[PDB]
């Protein structure tokens, strides 16, 4: 019984749509419990400057009462069959989701249909959620991680969408009013822009009937003015540099423009963000490390942590590293990441990517466990590729990832590029941009 | 043969600045050549009227070399 | 003394464009030239007068020393 | 909150091509890149055709100056010379002989004992012409000026220690290493000789 | 077809072996063509004063 | 003691980047010649530096082989006197300096190899001087020999006027009037005092023109690099 | 080839279960009776610096070799303890298993604890013990265990700090040799076949073999002045196993365990309703359950502000009160219950979660209870059960613990 | 981690060339330094290059200068890079004074007074290579300028003939001054390197006064590329002396041969000196326009004393801005007096402007310090 | 009282308001001031530390403000002045005692 | 080979809460668990 074959016989994603354009995704093995949801092409990047917040001040209201479950109603019937319910926003997907028995799905499908098709939007529950989302973005202050990463979207995609945080401006979140809640929900929230996923032990044709039962009402058609069509955004080689000598350790993130979700690049990409990988002082590894980065970083103590990336959105996105250091290491993190760019870049070894690559190989295969992040992964492959990619082609995909195809890919989107740099914290030390962007090539 | 020099510092002596200073110059000529036993000499006024004359001279004698 | 132990700073936020999106010479002439008078107007009256005190005493003494060394009319 | 940070307009300061903010910087960044390294790329250019005239320069300050050169070479006249006769002159601050060779000289030299010699060289390659045998009159031992037409062996004779060179300049019977020294020469005009 | 700055860039300037060896061909290039451009421009703003005008005159 | 300063004469080499005029030299040099070598000594310059300037090869051989020199000593310990080469230098008049001053009454004629670099005004200078000569003003006369030049210093010279209409044929028959022998001659001792001319302002031009490309392009890459700090924002957000 | 659990108990003890399920990855678990509890007041955070520890030299592999190896081929290493067991994972692609395995039984069997490499490690306990206490949960939790008992159970998961850089070689040697043995061991896997396993473990994992929890009831008082006071209040429930435990489970998720809805206000929750009657500012409670072999702790959580922790832990406490007068109705029961079923079935979802169940019976019980058997005993609590759980408690000597502005938190006596 | 911070030769570099945290706002007056490190640099090559050719007997002297001119190959490109590399040097080094006088530098103190022994170093060089072509200006400005010590009393007529090695400037005068001009520069360029060793104790100032600490951007890139492109400039300023006005600075007279009867006509020294010269020429006594000449460039160490000012910077300082001004204008015309006969009306100027630098200096530019702060409630 | 006039003309003429900068900004630092500074609390500390990157970024530039935007001579508070008094106020009572 | 839910710095100032949107979840409900690894960030469980 070979990894290959294993590959072979993984349960297939079912593909169904409605008259009004909602798809319906499934996949079914025999298990007692289940997820099922609703991905949506909707956040910040769908958001004008005046609207902005909507969709997360949304995300507040969902779960608030229907007009068919008033108030806590909602609530109380999720709680009393045993299930979760959940939500989260990004820039470009907004999705809900369920957490049920799977004798329970009927109802689970019921219930998410009610959420978001007949969300009360209370006057005074608006007015109460407004403070608590106040208070969110006060939270939020305080983590520099997050800080630092609303800080690279906004100096990387300046003057667009883009450059928005999911959040928004605190100016908007007290100024909103449910006319604008209701604007931005009949806009944005349409079947063909929507996708009813689901995973656990479910029939895929029972799913389908369930979703004409409840799900035939949302709207497929918009008026003779305007279709939703989100324009390219402009990456920009720029730094924010947040100085706060107070702060106890300083946060860095620095990326490229990435090629965002269509493009194949995006397998080699990983392969050597994989190589590079990440760490923090609690890993194992140590000195011992298989990463020379990692390696290094532990040995001399440079930093507490670090992580690559490759953030994915539309026709663009962020490929590059975050790392949180001591105010005297921030030039020799900074040193070494670049380092480790020019290396793959010039001389990848055929050793080391096919580390990479079995990394990566472990990496998708192991994180695809359980049924809600296989249900995540339905609802959200849909709206990004336009379907479920089988792992079997995830495989040949990373088996056709050479040394050469890694430097070639690296060289594309890294090798004398200009990135976006954000800085947070006391950040003195922080390379000068010229030295940065010099950083970005080798004299050789 | 006639030097183009001895020519052009004819032309330039005919000049307003030059005929005044070559006045000043024959002022003193039968100044000091008819008093008797004064020690002052003409070198000032002999020079006043070269400056003049040799910087009209130099302007156009080397267009005739 | 190395970056990183010069000095203590707090809530200051620096943004800036790499070379290669922006413009050597951006309204190099537009926004040059009423700079450069602007200076120029600044500085003229602690830094011209002097000079034009050297100018003349200097074009005051050289021919002064040219009349000097001419003989009197007695 | 963070949020409220918005990145100031840098439109009076961007390049043309990324003024437009609905689309990709990556179209111009072929080309942005290309203009500034141009720039870089033609000074290089520019500092190398400074530095190599610059450094040259220098180099040749090193080099033999003009008034070294001028006595560099000396020009002789061969109608001057008779058949026999040796003739000194002033090289280099040394003495320099040019000898007018008879058909006998030529002959008697020309099948002498190659072997027998301590510095082994046949005549017809110790000079260009046959007629004509130039050589720098230092006695190569420890330095005189040899005597011409005398000898053993009828060329020139040393009264130092007790070299013997024969019409060819060729050592023959003493305590002399090498041979009289054959200059660096060619014959420009029939009449005339460069040496040096 | 990509612009002629671009052209540039991903044929000569991007490999930095590759922008050194252009600095090399160029400056030959330029050197010659320089001098040789420079000193007509020299030899025109003093025509007929240089020994090289007058040569022939004696030969 | 007043002082008249030469005027400024347009010469053929006022210019930035105007070479000699090297027929003017040519002809300058048998001013020097034909004129002067009986008087003044001109040490620096050779025979050989005449090649590629004023005569050919051929021509400066013939100027070398025409003067005696001394030369020696030969083998008998003899100093003997033989014609002229290239090697050798412009023979000086008399051989040493107190012997220049008893064929002058005094005076002792200086050396023009550097005599345009030596004194102020130059070629413009001598020139003045050349063709100033004129009749005393009225109240003045000097020691039997020391004559009136309103160019020289103290207005009073021990050198008879030198040059004048036809103390020479030219050999490209150019009419020998005494503006023009000064003009030449002093065209001559110009290149005398400074061979380099002709070179110096063509590596002036080709440093104008090198200068003219790398200071703006040097300059842009400054603008290039400093970019970043000129179009920068600050933003003061405290707590 | 449809496939369920397959399970083996070996004559020397140790127990192999697997299922062989054809999934491209394969975890394998090593289950060793070894945590915390294990520990005397010698050699406490012993078994810290051990689970630290894996990827240190053995005998056929270097530390080296180790780390590359495995990283080598996409895997990965993780050492998990509870207060009663220490758990050895490796996750891969099923083509490496049998790598990953023999890297497995060298960390398990025949570590060298060598005297430099140890020293050196000694650090990483202020670290990881550092990074863990940021959690306040960690601090309340660790003290309310050492206030509830007089030995086992009350020893720390993290090395208390006169100990850090004073865990001995020996001690490390010592603690493998008396608690790593195949009469307290049980290896698990899925995505391998079950007579593969079986011949590791006989050839592999046959080693030689080598006190009861004492309750005591105390509080422990963190002052450190956080607007937030963290605390806990627990007594004496059952042991794992027992029928009583799964009235307590019940019990918990009556009184309300956790949220259901993001952003929700826990309309089920009758802990949570109770407080928010009387008190509005920020605030969080839930029921605590702790299950063990000897023994167990339930009680409830506190997170009030520091004025408001006495007016909060008290509103909880006459929340269960109320439960254990006899104030409990079906459609309540049958909700909780419907969570803990759901809530069971959820937590091995995954094959993670499974493997966790799985090897966790293994030690604790003789076999493997299906799903099926589980909730078919949950159903079996009746009203009355979980009513005599609310009792005990209420009359059960209480254990406590808080940290935080601890100004207005009661003490035990006073509540 | 680098092998620029680490390796023990490549770590001195790279904290003094490269990551050195220089202010981000300092102007044009501060390539200066740069610009003098390359003169020292600029000498030293073409004079070691001289000194191939040179020989320093009083009779061949002149004549193997003029030989280096005529027949070694660009000989004479590198004689008068050399010569007008001299003058660039000084104006380099009153640029670079100027600066440090108008922005309050010399409170860095050793590098200031370091700054001094420099300043008279160059001076001491620059006056004994005048001294090697052995022509007129040569020759009568070395005896006048070195016979001042002659009124030292008791000793000054020892002294005089000591230096000299014999009763007038002579044969053995020349040799040793070849001898002392060829050690010098590398004695500067070690001084120089001590000089900045103290500047990058404190790092720079600029043009506010006002610490910098708060904005620092790293010397590489931004003043690397500002220092090539003042290079850049420097040898443009040269190159236009050295091919097209090579004799501009320089006097005739030193183009005729040392004669020790024939004396010139209006003996000087170089350019750079006059202002000093005709301080000297001021005072009637012999003594005292020593000490006045002395106390002229000596006076530089006594500037940090007499700073009074609360700010340090003449930015922010009209009055100071004003005298500052007028003190470079009074210099201005000390170097066109020194340069002067010594007749009416030079005598009466001169007098006039050496009183005026001196009370600049010592009372004016101090009071006017102590007005501002009075100003400024201070 | 009478020499107002003066002191408004002199700050103007000085003109480090067209940077916005007060007073005690431009002031040079010795021991003294050091201290002082070392001394202010958080928000005029931090307020100081913008004035002068501001000024010092104006000063790299060779620009000024907008005249609306300039330190109005009347606004000039004198921040460091209670700070620095006492400083040297300490330091003379050491002084002293050092006889 | 996945990073974790959190990465971890030791000496890193703590993350605020404000309200009780954000504070439920934090009631530890069952006893702890410790996590090390060779990839994974070290985790402590309720
Ligand atoms: C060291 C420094 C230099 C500097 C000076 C000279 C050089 C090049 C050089 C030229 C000659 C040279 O010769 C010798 F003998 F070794 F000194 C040595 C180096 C480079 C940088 N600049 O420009 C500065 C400009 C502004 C502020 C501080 C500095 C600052 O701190």
């Amino acid at each position: 019984a070979t990894y290959a074959q294993a590959l072979q016989s993984v349960p297939e994603t079912q593909v169904s749509q409605l008259d009004n354009g909602l798809r319906v995704a499934s996949e079914q093995s025999s298990q007692p419990t289940c997820t099922v949801g609703v991905w949506i092409d909707a956040g910040s990047r769908y958001e004008s400057e005046k609207n902005n917040g909507a969709g997360y001040f949304v995300e507040h209201l969902a779960f608030k009462g229907t007009k068919n479950r008033p108030g806590n109603a909602l609530e109380k019937e999720v709680e009393s069959m045993g299930a979760h319910l959940n939500a989260y926003s990004t820039r470009e997907h907004t999705a809900y989701y369920i957490k049920a028995l799977s004798k329970d799905l009927p109802k689970a499908v019921e219930l998410l249909a009610d959420i978001v098709q007949n969300c009360s939007l209370e006057d005074s529950q608006i007015e109460k959620e407004r403070d608590v989302i106040l208070q969110e973005l006060q939270e939020n202050d305080t983590s520099m991680r997050d800080v630092v990463f609303n800080y690279l979207h906004a100096t990387a995609f300046q003057g667009t969408p883009l450059a928005q945080s999911v959040e928004g401006p605190s100016e908007n979140v007290r100024k909103l009013s449910r006319a604008d809640l209701t604007e931005y929900l009949s806009r944005h929230y349409k079947a063909p822009r929507m996708v009813l996923a689901a995973a656990g032990g479910l029939e895929h044709r029972q799913l389908l009937d369930l979703a004409q039962k409840h799900f035939s009402g949302l709207s497929g058609t918009y008026d003779e003015e305007t279709v939703p069509t989100l324009s390219p955004c402009r990456f920009t080689g720029s730094q924010i540099c947040h100085r706060e000598d107070g702060l106890p350790l300083a946060h860095v993130a620095i990326a490229v423009e990435g090629p965002g979700w269509a493009h194949p690049d995006n397998v080699a990409l990983q392969v050597a963000n994989a190589i590079i990988g990440h760490y923090d002082c609690t890993y194992g590894g140590g000195a011992h490390l298989s990463s020379p980065l990692a390696s290094i970083a532990a040995t001399n103590k440079l930093c507490q942590s670090f992580q690559t990336f490759n953030i994915c959105y539309a026709d663009t996105g962020l490929l590059g590293a975050h790392f949180v250091c001591d105010h005297m290491s921030i030039d020799d993190m900074m040193f070494v990441l670049q380092g480790q760019w020019m290396r793959l870049c010039t001389s990848a070894t055929e050793s080391e990517v096919l580390r990479g690559k079995n990394l990566l190989r472990n990496a998708l295969v192991s994180h695809l466990d359980g049924t809600t992040p296989v249900c995540e992964d339905i609802g959200r492959s849909l709206l990004t590729y336009g379907r479920r990619i089988p792992l079997a082609e995830w495989e040949s995909r990373i088996a056709e990832v050479d040394a050469r195809v890694v430097r070639e890919v690296c060289s594309k989107y890294f090798y004398d590029q200009c990135p976006a740099v954000a800085g947070f914290g006391p950040i003195e030390q922080l390379p000068d941009y010229n030295r940065i962007r010099s950083g970005m090539f080798w004299l050789r | 043969l006639v030097d183009p020099l001895t020519t052009v510092r004819e032309q330039c002596e005919q000049l307003e600045k030059c005929v005044k200073a070559r006045e000043r110059l024959e002022l003193c000529d039968e100044r000091v050549s008819s008093r008797s036993q004064t020690e002052e000499d003409c070198t000032e006024e002999l020079l006043d009227f070269l400056h003049a004359r040799d910087h009209c001279v130099a302007h156009k004698l080397f267009n005739s070399l | 003394r190395q970056f990183g132990h010069l000095t203590r700073v707090r809530h200051v936020i620096t943004y800036s464009l790499s070379p290669f999106e922006q413009r050597a010479f951006p309204h190099y002439f537009s926004k040059g030239i009423p700079n450069v008078l602007r200076r120029t107007r600044a500085c003229i009256l602690r830094v011209a007068p002097p000079f034009v005190a050297f100018y003349l005493v200097y074009t005051w003494g050289t021919q002064e020393f040219e009349k000097s060394k001419r003989k009197n009319p007695a | 909150s963070h949020t409220d940070i918005k990145v100031p307009d840098f439109s009076d300061y961007r390049r043309p091509e990324v003024l437009d903010s609905t689309k990709s910087s990556k179209e111009s960044s072929e080309a942005r890149k290309g203009f500034s390294y141009l720039v870089t790329a033609t000074t290089t250019v520019g500092v190398a055709y400074a530095a190599k005239n610059v450094v040259s320069q220098f180099v040749s300050s090193m080099s033999a100056s003009a008034d070294v050169l001028a006595m560099s070479k000396i020009e002789i006249k061969l109608s001057d010379i008779p058949e026999g006769k040796n003739m000194a002159f002033k090289w280099r601050g040394k003495p320099l002989f040019v000898r007018h060779r008879t058909k006998k000289e030529i002959d008697q030299e020309a099948a002498v004992e190659v072997s027998q010699l301590r510095d082994p060289q046949h005549d017809l390659e110790r000079v260009k012409k046959p007629e004509w045998v130039i050589l720098i009159g230092v006695c190569t031992h420890l330095g005189c000026v040899p005597i011409a037409n005398a000898g053993d062996f009828g060329g020139y004779y040393c009264p130092c220690h007790g070299s013997h060179y024969d019409a060819s300049g060729r050592i023959r019977k003493g305590p002399a290493p090498l041979n009289l020294e054959v200059p660096s020469y060619e014959f420009t005009s029939d009449d005339m000789v460069i040496v040096g | 077809a990509p612009t002629l700055t671009a052209r540039l860039y991903s044929l000569l300037f991007r490999r930095t072996s590759t922008f050194a060896l252009t600095i090399v061909v160029g400056a030959l290039f330029f050197e010659r063509a320089f001098d040789q451009g420079a000193d007509a421009i020299y030899e025109h703003i003093n025509e007929g004063k240089l020994w090289k005008h007058i040569k022939h005159k004696y030969e | 003691d007043l002082e008249l300063h030469p005027p400024s004469y347009p010469w053929s080499h006022r210019g930035l980047l105007s070479s000699l005029d090297h027929t003017s030299i040519r002809r300058g040099f048998q001013v020097y010649k034909q004129v002067c070598s009986s008087c003044h000594s001109m040490d620096y310059v050779a025979y050989r530096h005449l090649v590629g300037v004023c005569y050919t090869e051929d021509e400066a051989k013939a100027l070398a082989e025409e003067v005696e020199v001394q030369d020696g000593p030969n083998e008998d310990g003899e100093m003997f006197m033989r014609p002229g080469k290239l090697s050798d230098y412009f023979p000086k008049p008399y051989p040493n300096p107190e012997a220049a001053r008893a064929a002058n009454n005094g005076a002792l004629p200086p050396d023009l190899s550097y005599i345009v670099r030596a004194r102020h005004g130059g070629e413009d200078y001598v020139f003045s001087l050349l063709t100033g000569y004129c009749e005393p003003p009225t109240g003045v006369s000097l020691r039997e020999g020391l004559y009136f030049n309103p160019y020289f210093p103290g207005q009073a010279i021990g050198m008879a006027p030198p040059i004048y209409n036809e103390v020479l044929e030219f050999d490209d028959g150019t009419p020998a009037t005494m503006s023009q022998v000064a003009k030449d001659v002093c065209t001559f001792l110009r290149w005398a005092a400074e061979p380099e001319h002709d070179h110096r302002k063509r590596m002036g031009l080709k440093m104008l023109l090198m200068m003219g490309l790398l200071l703006p392009l040097v300059y842009a890459m400054k603008r290039h690099k400093w970019s970043v700090l000129k179009s920068r924002k600050l933003a003061y957000r405290p707590p | 080839h449809p496939q369920d659990l397959e399970f083996t108990r070996l004559p020397n003890g140790l127990v192999i279960a697997s299922l062989e399920n054809y999934a491209p990855a394969s975890r394998i678990g090593l289950f060793i009776k070894a945590g915390s509890r294990y520990e005397n007041s010698n050699n406490l955070g012993t078994s810290h610096l051990l689970r630290l520890a894996s990827s240190l030299t053995t005998k056929g592999a270097s530390s080296f070799k180790i780390t590359r190896g495995i990283e080598a081929v996409g895997g990965k290493l993780s050492v998990t303890s509870t207060r009663e067991n220490m758990a050895y994972t490796v996750e891969c692609l099923r083509d490496d298993v049998d790598i990953l395995m023999e890297f497995l039984l060298n960390v398990t069997t025949a570590p060298e604890f060598r005297r430099w490499e140890v020293a050196a490690l000694q650090p990483q306990l202020r670290i990881d013990k550092a990074v863990a206490l940021q959690n306040p949960q960690a601090h309340v939790i660790e003290n309310l265990h050492a206030a509830a008992y007089r030995n086992a159970l009350a020893n720390s998961l993290y090395c208390p700090d006169y100990r850090i850089g004073k865990v001995t070689p020996v001690e490390l040697h010592d603690y493998v040799q008396n608690h790593f043995t195949s009469a307290r061991m049980a290896l698990i896997g899925l995505g391998v076949s079950h007579p593969v396993l079986k011949q590791v473990a006989e050839q592999f994992l046959n080693i030689r073999g080598g006190a009861k929890a004492k309750y005591h009831g105390g509080e422990i008082r963190e002052q450190n002045g956080d607007s937030l006071v963290h605390a806990a209040l627990v007594a004496e429930s059952a042991a794992i196993g027992s029928a009583e435990a799964n009235a307590f489970s019940v019990l918990q998720h009556v009184l309300g365990a956790g949220p259901h809805v993001k952003r929700g206000s826990n309309a089920t929750s009758s802990l949570y309703q109770a407080v928010a009657k009387g008190v509005h500012q920020p605030f969080d409670v839930s029921a605590f359950n702790a299950s063990y072999s000897d023994s167990g702790l339930f009680g409830f959580y506190t997170i009030s502000q520091a004025a408001s922790a006495g007016d909060v832990i008290k509103a909880a406490y006459n929340q269960v009160k109320t439960i254990a007068q006899g104030n409990l109705s079906n459609p309540d029961v049958q909700a909780a219950k419907n969570k803990l079923k759901a809530g069971y079935l959820m937590s091995v979802e995954s094959s993670e979660g499974f493997l966790d169940e799985v090897g966790s019976q293994a030690l604790a019980a003789g076999s493997y209870t299906p799903p099926s058997t589980v909730l078919q005993q949950i159903d079996a609590v009746a009203d009355a059960d979980v009513i005599n759980a609310a009792k005990k408690f209420v009359s059960g000597r209480k254990s406590m613990a808080a940290s935080g502005n601890l100004g207005h938190t009661p003490f035990i006596d006073e509540l | 981690t680098n092998i620029r911070k680490s390796h023990p030769l490549m770590k001195i570099v790279n904290n003094a060339f490269i990551d050195l945290p220089a202010p981000s706002n300092i102007s044009s007056w501060w390539n200066f330094g740069s610009l003098l490190g390359i003169c020292l640099i600029l000498q030293i090559l073409t004079g070691l290059f001289l000194a191939m050719h040179y020989t320093s007997d009083t009779t061949t002297a002149f004549s193997s200068v003029t030989h280096i001119c005529r027949d070694v190959n660009y000989g004479w490109i590198i004689r008068y890079m050399h010569a007008n590399g001299a003058s660039m040097f000084f104006i380099c080094l009153y640029m670079h004074v100027g600066r440090g006088l108008y922005y309050g530098s010399y409170t860095f103190l050793e590098t200031w007074n370091i700054g001094v022994i420099l300043l008279l170093t160059v001076m001491a060089t620059a006056f004994m290579g005048y001294v090697l072509p052995w022509g007129q200006m040569s020759f009568w400005g070395a005896t006048v300028i070195t016979n001042l010590l002659s009124a030292i009393p008791y000793i000054g007529t020892n002294l005089v003939e000591w230096i000299w090695g014999g009763f007038s400037v002579d044969k053995a005068t020349l040799t040793r001054f070849f001898a002392f001009h060829f050690i010098l520069p590398f004695i500067i360029m070690a001084i120089a390197m001590v000089h900045l060793l103290f500047l990058h104790e404190t790092g720079s100032n600029n043009p506010t006064g006002i610490s910098s600490d708060v904005d620092k951007i790293p010397f590489h890139p931004y003043y690397t590329i500002k220092d090539i492109l003042g290079a850049l400039l420097l040898i443009l300023a040269l190159m236009l002396l050295v091919l097209f006005a090579p004799d501009l600075l320089g006097d005739p007279d030193n183009y005729t041969p040392a004669n020790p009867l024939n004396t010139p006509p209006h003996i000087k020294p170089e350019w750079y000196f006059l202002f000093a010269y005709a301080i000297l020429r001021s005072i009637p006594n012999k003594l005292g326009g020593v000490l006045a000449l002395a106390f002229s460039i000596l006076i530089l160490a006594l500037i940090p004393l007499l700073h009074t000012s609360k700010q340090r910077s003449m930015m922010f300082r009209p009055l100071s801005q004003c005298l500052f001004w007028a003190l470079v204008a009074d210099l201005l015309t000390l170097t066109w007096i020194g340069g002067q006969p010594v007749e009416h009306p030079y005598i009466t100027i001169g007098q006039l402007a050496s009183v005026l630098y001196f009370l600049l200096i010592l009372v004016l530019m101090p009071t006017a310090g102590t007005i501002e702060n009075k100003l400024l409630k201070w | 009282r009478w020499l107002e006039g003066i002191r408004k003309w002199y700050y103007n003429a000085a003109g480090f308001n067209k940077l916005g900068l007060m007073r005690d900004d431009t002031i040079h630092e010795n021991d003294d001031v050091k201290e002082a500074i070392r001394r202010l609390p958080e928000n005029l500390y931090n307020d100081r530390v913008f004035r002068i990157k501001r000024a010092l970024d104006l000063s790299m530039r060779q620009q000024i403000l907008p005249k609306e935007q300039w330190t109005k001579y009347e606004e000039d508070k004198s921040y460091l002045e209670p700070y620095l008094k006492e400083v040297i106020r300490e330091r003379k009572e050491r002084e002293e005692w050092a006889k | 080979a996945v990073p974790a839910t959190s990465e971890s710095p030791v000496l890193d100032l703590k993350r605020s809460v404000l309200c009780r949107e954000s504070l439920r979840g934090q009631a530890a409900g069952r006893p702890l668990v410790a996590s090390v690894s060779l990839n994974v960030p070290a985790s402590v469980r309720y």
